[PDB]
């Protein structure tokens, strides 16, 4: 409802208190508070509101009963783009050590979760399940740089799956994700250009370049440029 | 490099011709993308400034 500053502070404090008990934190996940909380944090600037929200995030990430719930919360925060806000807050300087400690802990947890998501097994599972939804792994520079070779595993099974997705998939998001992944593979491993050409991914990417959805078209253009960068 | 047999000459000539056409298409598409993004930027650059 976008109440006043005092109402927002009181509600944030109530959420922070409720997050203390692990059972309540696990149960509340259905409401998906993290998105609205992050939106409020970004919109507002009150020091009390910021501190309450950061403490609530710390409680959620520390009192979670299971590592699965912790990873779910971290992924929700990352998708909501709380990492950049936390970095900006850390760059900004406050007085109370509580705010600084909460910011540091939240940043550390978010980074650890980001690395866990960037683990190549996550990419393999996402490719198997068709989960091409711009996950952190799809853009993790280190992941593509140090795991592009693994894309050839299973007799180029990953590349075959990517080509099949690029050929059959009609979802603009899925097509764009596949094109971006192909471009990342080409950029991080030049030796795979011949493999892609043999698989025919060049023709599919070129065809998708003129696709109806501009979102897919941009990724297709980037992938085509990466593929044709060098002979 | 250059071909050593007429078969190699024909093969690599066709390959380079196709690659040239593909590169021309990609060049045109990327230039169009640059033009579009720069037009979007110029639409509001003064307000951003």
């Amino acid at each position: 409802n976008k109440c006043g500053f005092q109402l927002q502070y009181q509600m944030i404090f109530s959420i922070w208190l409720l997050a203390f008990s692990p059972q309540m934190c696990e149960h509340l996940r259905r409401y998906n508070i993290i998105p609205v909380l992050s939106d409020i944090l970004q919109e507002s600037v009150k020091e009390k509101v910021t501190r309450i929200i950061l403490a609530a995030f710390r409680n959620f990430l520390e009192k979670s009963t299971e590592r699965e719930t912790r990873q779910e919360y971290a992924l929700a925060m990352i998708q909501c783009k709380v990492l950049k806000q936390l970095e900006n807050l850390e760059q900004q300087k406050y007085d109370d050590e509580d705010i600084s400690e909460d910011i540091k802990f939240l940043l550390e947890k978010l980074g650890e979760s980001v690395q866990d998501l960037s683990s190549f097994d996550e990419y393999s599972s996402e490719l198997k399940s068709g989960r091409l939804e711009w996950s952190p792994v799809h853009k993790s520079e280190k992941f593509w740089r140090e795991n592009a070779v693994r894309l050839n595993e299973k007799n180029y099974e990953l590349l075959k799956i990517l080509t099949k997705l690029l050929e059959v998939s009609d979802d603009p998001q899925v097509l764009a994700v596949a094109a971006h992944d192909v471009g990342e593979y080409v950029r991080h491993y030049p030796r795979g250009k011949r493999v892609f050409e043999q698989l025919g991914g060049k023709q599919l990417v070129m065809n998708h370049m003129h696709h109806e959805d501009q979102q897919v078209r941009y990724n297709a253009l980037l992938a085509v440029q990466k593929l044709m960068v060098h002979n | 490099p250059c071909p050593e047999t007429p078969q190699e000459r024909k093969e690599m000539a066709s390959g380079v011709n196709t690659r040239i056409d593909d590169l021309q298409m990609v060049l045109n598409q990327t230039e169009d993308h640059r033009q579009r993004v720069l037009q979007a930027a110029a639409k509001n650059i003064r307000v951003w400034f």
